[PDB]
C-alpha cells in the first residue's frame, strides 16, 4: 500500500526510488503524465517557490538603493507593477527566457532518459558529493515547503496589503 | 435479446458494444441505417466542439481579452461584438483545420477510406496521454460521456440566455422567473 | 440493404487507391501522427518543435517592444524605427522595418515580453459580486426555489 | 416499421414529394423571418 | 450614381412609400382597434416602413420612376446584386448536380439500377447529399484524373 | 459477522412484514433482511455500503453538533464573531456569512477528492477494502472486535441518521430540534 495514505494502494507510476517518493498520488497524475515530465516540473516548482519566499522575506528585510525610489515602496506584486513599467522585469524575464530554452533542451533530454530529472550538473562548491541522495531530499522537502510558503505569503499579500514579516509584525 | 438503456425496446442490432458508452440506446435506430463509425465520429466532433463551447460561455463571462470590441459578458453579444474579420479568420481557420486532421478524406465517402483510420482519431495526441493501454479505455468512455454532458449543458445555456438576455453565472446568481 | 456512410469509396463506386499508406506511431508536440517522409521524426520531433518554440517566444522578447531607445534627452525614451532616414535608396528616405511585420501600435496593442501589456492586458471580472448561493441580497435560483416552496397563495 | 413500407416511402414521387414541401419550407421560413431581401446585404 | 440616383435621396421612392402606406392605412380605417384586421393592416404598414427603409440604406440606385434598379456589370459596389446571389446560386447548383451524377454512378453498379433510380436507397442518397459540399474540387478532382469526361470513341453518335 | 444467524446474516429479518430478499446474502455488515425494493439485485452493493457508513458518519458528527449548539455550549470565540443564537438554521446561516462553512465544505471536499473517491473506486474495481475503510484507528479502539465495532457503528450511524433528520424537523415546527 502507499505509505503516507495506508488504504489507498501504491501508485504504480511511484516505483519509489525518486527523492521524496512516499506513494503520494491519491488522484494518478502520474499514471496520465509522464513521471519523468512530473518529477522535473516538481523540481522547478520547488527551486522557483524557494526562490520567490526567500525574495519576499528578504525584500521585507531590505531593499536594494535605487530599488525603492524605483518601485515608490510598494511590496510583493505592486512592486512587480512597478519595475515592469520602469523595465526590470522585463530583463528578468529576457534572462530567464533565455535559460529556459535550454531547459526545454534538458527537458527533452530527461524525457529521452539522458538526463535525470532536474540535473542540471551544477554544484560548483562540490557540496552535492557526499550522499546526493540526501541533498536531493532535502532539496524536494524544502522546496514544497517553500511552495506553500510563497502560496502563504502571497495570498496573505492578497488579504492585508502587507508582507510577510510586517503581517506577522501587525496581523 | 433487450437494450440496456430501454428495457422495453430490443437491443439495436449494429451497436455491439464495442464502442464506449454503449448502453444500447438507439430508439430510433439510425445505426441501421448509417454507419456507426460515422455516427461516432460526428458524436465526438459534437462532444468536443460543446465541451470547447461550455467552457468559453462559462470562462469568457470572468475573463476577457483587453479591448471593447472583446469586453461582453453575454456570450450572444459577444458574437456580435467581436472583431467580424476574427470571426471570419476563426471560420477559415477552422475550415483548414478540418482539411488538414483529416488528410483530405472530408466527405462520408471517403472519410474512412484508409483502414486504419478509426471514428474520432485525427491523430490528435499533442502530449502523448493517450498510450497507454490501461487508461486508454477509461479515457475514451469520459471523452464520450463528457462529450455528451456538454452537448446538453451547451443547448441548455443557450436557450436560458435566450430566454434571460443574461449570462448563465449571472442568470443564476439573480434568476427571475420567465413572464411572457 | 446499404449502410450509408461508410466512408469507403468502394463502396459508393468512387475513386480510391489499392494500397493505402500504413500509420506510424510518431507524434509532434504542435503537430500531428500521420504517415511521414523518413527521418521526419528524428529531425523535426517534438524536440524540435518546442525549442524551436522556445526560441521564437525569445526573439519575439526584443521584438514585442521593438522601437529606438535613447537616454540623449535625460530620461528613456522610444521613437518608432520609421523615424530613421535611410541613405542611398532614392525617394524612399524612410523605409520598412520591423514594426511593418508588427505594427502593434497601429491596432493599439501593448505589447510586452509577455503576450500582453499594461494598457492591453486580461481584463478579470468578478462574477460573484456581492450575491451568495441562499439568504444573499441578490435573488437566486435557491432562493427562487425557497422563496416558491414558502409562498402564499 | 415494415421494410415494405420503407421502400415505398423510398420510391421516387414520396421522395420527391417530401423534399420539394422541405425545399419550400425552408424558402418560406427563409421569406418569414428575413423578408423582401432582393439584394444580398453588402 | 452609375447612371440613376441613389434611392435613399429620391423623390420617387418617396412618394412611391407614401402611396402604399396610404392605401394600407385607408385598407385600415374601416377596421376597429384592436381587431385582427387592424393589427393585421399595421403590421403590413410596419412591414412596408421597414422593407423601403432597408431598401435606402442598402445602397441601391433607383431611377425615374421610383423602383430599384440592379447593376449587373461586375462592378463591386453592387456585387450584391447579382454576383454573390450568383455565387450562391452556382455553389448550390453544382451541390445538386455533383451529388446526383455520383448517386447515377452508384446505381449504375447495382444489381438492378433502374430499381435503385425509381426507389432510391436514401441511405447512400443522402450520403451522396453529405458528400456535395466540397463539389468544386471533387469536380475539379474528376476532370483531371480523367473519370469526368468520356472519350470521343466510347460515346454512341449517330451517322453522318 | 458478529453473531452471525442471531443479529445479522442470512436467515435474519428484523421486520418480519417484508420477507427477506435473497439479494441479501448475509455477508454484507448491517445486513439484516431488510430490503423491501429489491435495490440489491441492480445496485453495487460495495458502493451502497460505503454510502451508508459514510451517511451514518456525517449523521453521528451531525447530531453532536446540533445537540451542542442547542445546549449552548461554543467554543471560546465562537459567540462573538457568530453570534449567541441558539437555532441551527440561523448559526448555520451564520457561519456561512462568516466563512466558516465555506472552509469545512472546501477542506471536506479536499477529503472527499483525495481520500473517499480514490478509495471507493479501488474497492468498486476489486481493491478487496471493507466499505467505509480509511485506516482511521489512531486509538486502536477496534483491535479487540473489529467486527463487532463495525456492526455497532452502523447500528449507531442509522438511528442517528433517523434522530437528525427529525431533529431538524422539529426544530422547522416547533423551534426545538426535541420537538418535545
Ligand atoms: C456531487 C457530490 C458532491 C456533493 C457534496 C455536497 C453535499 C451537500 C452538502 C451541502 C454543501 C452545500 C454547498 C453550497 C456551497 C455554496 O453555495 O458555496 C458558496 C460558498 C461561497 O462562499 C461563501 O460566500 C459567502 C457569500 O456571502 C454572501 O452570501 C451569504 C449567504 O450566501 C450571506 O448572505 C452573506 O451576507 C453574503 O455576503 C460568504 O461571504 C463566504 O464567502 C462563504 O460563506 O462557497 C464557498 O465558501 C467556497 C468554497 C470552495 C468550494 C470548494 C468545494 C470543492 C472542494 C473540493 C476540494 C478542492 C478545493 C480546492
Ligand atoms: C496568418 C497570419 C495571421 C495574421 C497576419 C493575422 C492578423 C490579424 N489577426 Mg489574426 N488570426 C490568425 C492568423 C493571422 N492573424 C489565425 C490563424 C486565426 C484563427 C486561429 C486568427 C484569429 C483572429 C481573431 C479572432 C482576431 C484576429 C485579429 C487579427 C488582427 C490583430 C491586430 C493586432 O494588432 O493584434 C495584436 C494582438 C495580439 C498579438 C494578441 C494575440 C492574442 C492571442 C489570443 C494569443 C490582425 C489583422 C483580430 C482582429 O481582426 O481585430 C480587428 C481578431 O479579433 N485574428
Ligand atoms: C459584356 C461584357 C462585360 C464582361 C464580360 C464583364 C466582366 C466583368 N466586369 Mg464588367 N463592365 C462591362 C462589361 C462587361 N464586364 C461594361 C460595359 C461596363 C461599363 C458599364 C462594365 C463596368 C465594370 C466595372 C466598373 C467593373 C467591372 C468588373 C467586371 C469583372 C467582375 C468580376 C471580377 O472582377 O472578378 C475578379 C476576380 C477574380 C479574377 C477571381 C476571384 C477569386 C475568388 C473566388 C474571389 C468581370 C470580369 C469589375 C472588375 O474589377 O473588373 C476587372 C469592376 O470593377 N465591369
Ligand atoms: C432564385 C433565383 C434562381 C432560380 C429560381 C433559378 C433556377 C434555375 N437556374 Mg439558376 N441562376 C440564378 C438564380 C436562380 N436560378 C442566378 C442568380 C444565376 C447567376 C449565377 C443563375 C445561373 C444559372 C445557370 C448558369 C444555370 C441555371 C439554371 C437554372 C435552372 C436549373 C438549375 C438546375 O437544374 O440545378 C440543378 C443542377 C444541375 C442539374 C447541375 C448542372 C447545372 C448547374 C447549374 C451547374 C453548376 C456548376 C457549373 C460548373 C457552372 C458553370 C457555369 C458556366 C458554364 C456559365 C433553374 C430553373 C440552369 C439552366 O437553366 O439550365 C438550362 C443553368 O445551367 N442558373
Ligand atoms: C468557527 C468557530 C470559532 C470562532 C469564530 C472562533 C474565534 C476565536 N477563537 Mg476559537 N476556537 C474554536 C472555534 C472558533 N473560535 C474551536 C472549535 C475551539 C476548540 C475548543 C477554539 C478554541 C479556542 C481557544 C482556546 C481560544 C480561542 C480564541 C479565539 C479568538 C481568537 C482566535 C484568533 O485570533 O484566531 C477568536 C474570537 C482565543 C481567545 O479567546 O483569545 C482571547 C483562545 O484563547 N478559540
Ligand atoms: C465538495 C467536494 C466533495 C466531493 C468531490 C465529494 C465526493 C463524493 N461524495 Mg460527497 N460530500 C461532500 C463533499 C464532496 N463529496 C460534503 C461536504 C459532504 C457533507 C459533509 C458530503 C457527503 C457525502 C455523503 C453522505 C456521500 C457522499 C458521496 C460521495 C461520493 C459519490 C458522489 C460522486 O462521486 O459524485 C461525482 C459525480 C457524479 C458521479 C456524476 C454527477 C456529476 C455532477 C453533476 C457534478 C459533480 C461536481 C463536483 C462534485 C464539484 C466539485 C469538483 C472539485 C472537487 C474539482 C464521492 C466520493 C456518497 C458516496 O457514495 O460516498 C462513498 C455518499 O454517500 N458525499
Ligand atoms: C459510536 C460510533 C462509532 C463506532 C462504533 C465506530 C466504529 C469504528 N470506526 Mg469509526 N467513526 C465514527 C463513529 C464510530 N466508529 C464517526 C462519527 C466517524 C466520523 C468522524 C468515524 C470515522 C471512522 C473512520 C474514518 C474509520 C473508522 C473506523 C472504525 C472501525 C475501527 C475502530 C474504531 O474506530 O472504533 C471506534 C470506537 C469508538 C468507541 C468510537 C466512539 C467514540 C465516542 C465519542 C465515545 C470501527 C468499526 C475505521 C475502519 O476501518 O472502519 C471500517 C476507519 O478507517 N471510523
Ligand atoms: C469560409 C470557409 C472557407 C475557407 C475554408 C478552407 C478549407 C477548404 C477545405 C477544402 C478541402 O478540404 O478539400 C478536400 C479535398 C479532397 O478532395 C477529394 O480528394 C480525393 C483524393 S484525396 O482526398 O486527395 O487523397 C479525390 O479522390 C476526391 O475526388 C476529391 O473530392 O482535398 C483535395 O483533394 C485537394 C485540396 C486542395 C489543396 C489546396 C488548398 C489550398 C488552400
Ligand atoms: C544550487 C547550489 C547553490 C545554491 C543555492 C541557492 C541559492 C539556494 C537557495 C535556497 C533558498 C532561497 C531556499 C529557500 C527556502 C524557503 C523556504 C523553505 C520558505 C518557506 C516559507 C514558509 C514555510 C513560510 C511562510 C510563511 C507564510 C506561509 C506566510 C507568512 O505571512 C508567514 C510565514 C513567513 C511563516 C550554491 C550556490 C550553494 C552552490 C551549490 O553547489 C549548489
Ligand atoms: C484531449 C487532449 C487535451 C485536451 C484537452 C482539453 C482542452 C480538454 C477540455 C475539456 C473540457 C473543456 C471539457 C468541458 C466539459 C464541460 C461539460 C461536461 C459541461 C457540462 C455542463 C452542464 C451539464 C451544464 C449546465 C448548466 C446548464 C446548461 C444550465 C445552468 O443554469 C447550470 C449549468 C451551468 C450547470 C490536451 C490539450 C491536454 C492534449 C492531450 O494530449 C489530449
Ligand atoms: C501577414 C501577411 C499575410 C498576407 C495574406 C493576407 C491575405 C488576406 C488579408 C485580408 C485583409 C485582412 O482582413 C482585415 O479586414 C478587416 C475589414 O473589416 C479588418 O477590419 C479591421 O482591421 C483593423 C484592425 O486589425 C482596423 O484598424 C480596421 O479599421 C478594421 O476595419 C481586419 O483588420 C481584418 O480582418
Amino acid at each position: 500500500m502507499s505509505p503516507s495514505i495506508p488504504f489507498l494502494k501504491k501508485p504504480d507510476a511511484l516505483d519509489g526510488t525518486a527523492a521524496g517518493d512516499i506513494g503520494f498520488d491519491p488522484l494518478g497524475f502520474s499514471s496520465l503524465a509522464d513521471i519523468k515530465f512530473l518529477q522535473e516540473a516538481e523540481i522547478k516548482h520547488c527551486r522557483i517557490a524557494m526562490l520567490a519566499a526567500a525574495g519576499s522575506i528578504a525584500q521585507d528585510i531590505f531593499t536594494f538603493p535605487g530599488y525603492s525610489a524605483l518601485t515608490g515602496g510598494a511590496k510583493m506584486t505592486a512592486a512587480h507593477d512597478k519595475l515592469v513599467a520602469t523595465g526590470t522585469m522585463g530583463q528578468i524575464l529576457f534572462w530567464v527566457s533565455f535559460a529556459e530554452v535550454f531547459g526545454t533542451v534538458a527537458l527533452f533530454d530527461t524525457l529521452d532518459g539522458k538526463r535525470a530529472p532536474g540535473d542540471f550538473k551544477f554544484d560548483p562548491l562540490g557540496m552535492g558529493k557526499k550522499n546526493m541522495a540526501d541533498m536531493q531530499l532535502k532539496e524536494i522537502k524544502n522546496g514544497r515547503l517553500a511552495m506553500l510558503g510563497i502560496a502563504g505569503m502571497t495570498h496573505g499579500y492578497f488579504i492585508s496589503g502587507k508582507g510577510p514579516l510586517e503581517l506577522l509584525g501587525n496581523f | 435479446e433487450k437494450s440496456a438503456s430501454v428495457p422495453f425496446l430490443s437491443k439495436p442490432e449494429k451497436l455491439d458494444g464495442s464502442m464506449a458508452g454503449d448502453v444500447g440506446f438507439d430508439p430510433l435506430g439510425i445505426s441501421y441505417f448509417i454507419d456507426v463509425k460515422w455516427l461516432r465520429e460526428a458524436e465526438l466532433k459534437h462532444g468536443r466542439i460543446c465541451m470547447l463551447a461550455t467552457a468559453g460561455i462559462l470562462v469568457q463571462e470572468v475573463i476577457h481579452l483587453p479591448g471593447p470590441a472583446f469586453s461582453s459578458k453575454f456570450a450572444l453579444d459577444a458574437w456580435s461584438t467581436a472583431p467580424r474579420g476574427g470571426m471570419v479568420q476563426i471560420l477559415i481557420a477552422i475550415g483548414l483545420i478540418e482539411m488538414v486532421s483529416n488528410r483530405f478524406a472530408i466527405t462520408a465517402t471517403d472519410m474512412f477510406a484508409n483502414p486504419n483510420r478509426k471514428p474520432g482519431d485525427l491523430g490528435f495526441d499533442p502530449l502523448s496521454l493517450g498510450a497507454n493501454p490501461a487508461t486508454r479505455a477509461k479515457y475514451e468512455l469520459s471523452e464520450v460521456i463528457h462529450g455528451r454532458a456538454a452537448m446538453m449543458g451547451l443547448s441548455g445555456m443557450i436557450h436560458q440566455m435566450i430566454v434571460s438576455k443574461q449570462p448563465v453565472i449571472d442568470q443564476l446568481l439573480n434568476f427571475k422567473p420567465v413572464d411572457a | 440493404a446499404t449502410v450509408g456512410f461508410s466512408g469507403v469509396p468502394s463502396d459508393f463506386c468512387r475513386p480510391a487507391p489499392t494500397a493505402f499508406p500504413a500509420e506510424p506511431a510518431g507524434m509532434t508536440v504542435f503537430g500531428a501522427r500521420g504517415p511521414r517522409a523518413e527521418g521526419h521524426r528524428d529531425k523535426f520531433g517534438s524536440r524540435h518543435a518546442a525549442v524551436s518554440l522556445a526560441c521564437a517566444a525569445l526573439l519575439w522578447q526584443p521584438i514585442s517592444q521593438a522601437g529606438m531607445y535613447s537616454i540623449d534627452s535625460g530620461s528613456l525614451a522610444k521613437k518608432s524605427f520609421s523615424e530613421m532616414e535611410v541613405p542611398g535608396f532614392g525617394d524612399a528616405k524612410k523605409v520598412p522595418t520591423i514594426e511593418s511585420f508588427f505594427p502593434f501600435t497601429k491596432n493599439g496593442f501593448d505589447a510586452s515580453p509577455a503576450l500582453f501589456g499594461k494598457d492591453s492586458m486580461i481584463v478579470f471580472e468578478n462574477p460573484l459580486g456581492k450575491c451568495g448561493a441562499y439568504a444573499s441580497s441578490c435573488h437566486t435560483f435557491l432562493d427562487e426555489m425557497g422563496d416558491m416552496l414558502k409562498a402564499t397563495p | 416499421m415494415d421494410s415494405n413500407f420503407l421502400k415505398y416511402l423510398s420510391t421516387a414521387p414520396v421522395l420527391l414529394t417530401v423534399w420539394l414541401s422541405f425545399t419550400a419550407g425552408l424558402v418560406i421560413e427563409a421569406n418569414r423571418f428575413f423578408p423582401d431581401m432582393l439584394y444580398f446585404p453588402m | 450614381v452609375a447612371g440613376l440616383t441613389p434611392c435613399k435621396d429620391s423623390k420617387d421612392f418617396q412618394r412611391r412609400l407614401d402611396g402604399s402606406v396610404k392605401k394600407l392605412k385607408t385598407r385600415l380605417a374601416k377596421y376597429e382597434k384592436g381587431t385582427p384586421p387592424a393589427l393585421a393592416l399595421e403590421k403590413q404598414i410596419e412591414r412596408t416602413q421597414a422593407r423601403f427603409e432597408r431598401y435606402g440604406k442598402a445602397g441601391l440606385l433607383c431611377g425615374t420612376d421610383g423602383l430599384p434598379h440592379l447593376i449587373t456589370d461586375g462592378r463591386w459596389s453592387h456585387s450584391g446584386e447579382f454576383v454573390i446571389p450568383g455565387l450562391f446560386f452556382l455553389y448550390i447548383a453544382g451541390w445538386i448536380g455533383w451529388v446526383g451524377r455520383s448517386y447515377v454512378l452508384f446505381a449504375r453498379e447495382s444489381d438492378k439500377p433502374t430499381e435503385k433510380e425509381i426507389i432510391l436507397d436514401v441511405p447512400a442518397a443522402l450520403s451522396f447529399v453529405s458528400t456535395g459540399f466540397i463539389w468544386p474540387v471533387s469536380a475539379f478532382k474528376e476532370f483531371t484524373s480523367g473519370n469526368l469526361i468520356a472519350d470521343e470513341s466510347e460515346i454512341t453518335v449517330s451517322p453522318r | 459477522l458478529y453473531k452471525e444467524g442471531s443479529l445479522q446474516g442470512k436467515g435474519v429479518n428484523c421486520i418480519p412484514i417484508f420477507k427477506r430478499p435473497d439479494s441479501l446474502k448475509g455477508d454484507a455488515v448491517g445486513d439484516m433482511g431488510f430490503d423491501p425494493f429489491g435495490f440489491s439485485s441492480w445496485v453495487d452493493m460495495n458502493y451502497v455500503r460505503e454510502a451508508e457508513i459514510k451517511h451514518g458518519r456525517i449523521a453521528m458528527l451531525a447530531f453532536a453538533g446540533i445537540v451542542v449548539e442547542v445546549l449552548g455550549i461554543k467554543a471560546p470565540g465562537a459567540g462573538k464573531i457568530l453570534g449567541s443564537s441558539t437555532d441551527i438554521f440561523e448559526i448555520h446561516n451564520a457561519a456561512v456569512e462568516k466563512g466558516s462553512m465555506g472552509q469545512i465544505l472546501l477542506w471536506c471536499g479536499f477529503f472527499e477528492m483525495t481520500a473517499g473517491l480514490p478509495a471507493m473506486q479501488q474497492m468498486l474495481e476489486g481493491s478487496g477494502r471493507t466499505p467505509g475503510d480509511f485506516g482511521f484507528d489512531p486509538l486502536g479502539l477496534g483491535k479487540k472486535d473489529f467486527a463487532q465495532m463495525q456492526i455497532k457503528e452502523i447500528q449507531n450511524g442509522r438511528l442517528a441518521m433517523l434522530a437528525v433528520s427529525g431533529m431538524v424537523h422539529h426544530a422547522l415546527i416547533n423551534g426545538k430540534v426535541q420537538g418535545l
